């Protein structure tokens, strides 16, 4: 898509009471915030099957 | 089966009996008749259902699991994920095959059992007034009209009544 360059994606989970610290002298692609984490019955599947009512 | 009644000393089944699993056919002075035995039919059906309900019961709910297909060759970890799933499937496949074999063998044996039990119950009722013809038929040595046959079927037959007559005709 035009580029010979790349971005590498990483993740960090921070539990309550912990602290995030980000330190960069450059090349950093910074987070804009956080995604809420939940536990439950959710999951993911690969399928081409049409969804139907 | 294991009691030798069904496909046993009882030659074959009656396609003509549509109202029960087990019953009586009789021939006496008045004519021929056929009637289903509902108690033993029920015994069989109940057991078979009990079992059917054991097996058909609620399945297990699972949500997020390991991935079972792969688009890239990764080596070790994929080898392991693949091996685990394959192991699981082989074991459950075994459980199912065996469940069916055992259960079926037992169903065959228990239905045979019910038949034989009805036969035995009846023979015991009749006491000295009849003989086992070996084909699953009794020979009744006194005069038995439709009421009397009925009394045999609903378990109220009083042998002492006909004992003299029958004893006489047997010997
Ligand atoms: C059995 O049959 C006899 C004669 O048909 C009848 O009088 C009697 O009530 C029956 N017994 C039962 C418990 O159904």
């Amino acid at each position: 898509r035009g580029l010979s360059s790349r971005i590498s994606i990483y993740w960090t989970i921070v539990k309550p009471g912990d602290i995030l610290v980000i330190n960069s002298n450059g090349n950093l692609i910074a987070p804009r915030g956080y995604f809420k984490m939940r536990t439950g019955k959710s999951s993911i599947m690969r399928s081409d099957a049409p969804i139907g009512t | 089966g294991i009691f030798g009644a069904i496909a046993g000393f009882i030659e074959n089944g009656w396609e003509g009996m549509i109202d029960g699993w087990y019953g009586f056919r009789h021939q006496n002075s008045e004519g021929t008749g056929q009637a289903a035995d509902l108690k033993s039919t029920q015994a069989a059906i109940d057991q078979i259902n009990g079992k059917l309900n054991r097996v058909i019961e609620k399945t297990n709910e699972k949500f997020h699991q390991i991935e079972k297909e792969f688009s890239e060759v990764e080596g070790r970890i994929q080898d392991l994920e693949k091996y685990v799933e394959d192991t699981k499937i082989d074991l459950w496949s075994y459980n199912a095959e065996l469940l069916v074999a055992l259960e079926n063998q037992h169903t065959i044996d228990l239905t045979d059992s019910e038949m034989n039990k009805l036969f035995e119950k009846t023979r015991r009722q009749l006491r000295e007034n009849a003989e086992d013809m070996g084909n699953g038929c009794f020979k009744i040595y006194h005069k038995c009209d439709n009421a009397c046959i009925g009394s045999i079927r609903n378990g109220t037959y009083d042998h002492d009544v006909y004992r003299d007559e029958a004893l006489n005709n047997r010997f």
